[PDB]
DNA sequence: TAAGGACCCAGAT
DNA sequence: AATCTGGGTCCTT
């Protein structure tokens, strides 16, 4: 939830789950 | 550069430092002493105060070498000078 | 090159 | 009075 992608804007509960989206682009 | 909390909207500088902010809100503290089992939220609060079991005095008085684990400390220190 | 790591500091406990 | 909180900038791959 407060971990929000700047590129894609989904939400993540964690930072590392914010993180393991951050190679997807 | 900078970003707008998603709880608080406050604007928080740096890239990188918004988690280190949100965990004022959420209260996690991920770093824990490894002798004292104390946890903080951030990882340079730990390594000051692992400075208290290292006896680490990384200020130094570069007039007579008086050593000091605090730059308030040196700041006293200094008056001497 | 993100962002980790380091350190400073104004205000608060 | 000393030490803490939270937020700032610089450096270094
Ligand atoms: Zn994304
Ligand atoms: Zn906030
Ligand atoms: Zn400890
Ligand atoms: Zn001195």
């Amino acid at each position: 939830k407060p971990y929000l992608c700047q590129q894609c804007g989904a939400a993540f509960a964690h930072n590392y789950d914010l993180k393991n989206h951050m190679r997807v682009h | 550069h900078m970003q707008k909390c998603p709880i608080c909207e406050k604007v928080i500088q740096g890239a990188g430092k918004l988690p280190r902010h949100i965990r004022t809100h959420t209260g996690e503290k991920p770093y824990e002493c490894n002798i004292c089992k104390v946890r903080f939220t951030r990882q340079d609060k730990l390594k000051v105060h692992m400075r208290k079991h290292t006896g680490e005095k990384p200020y130094l008085c570069q007039q007579c070498g008086a050593a000091f684990a605090h730059n308030y400390d040196l700041k006293n220190h200094m008056r001497v000078h």
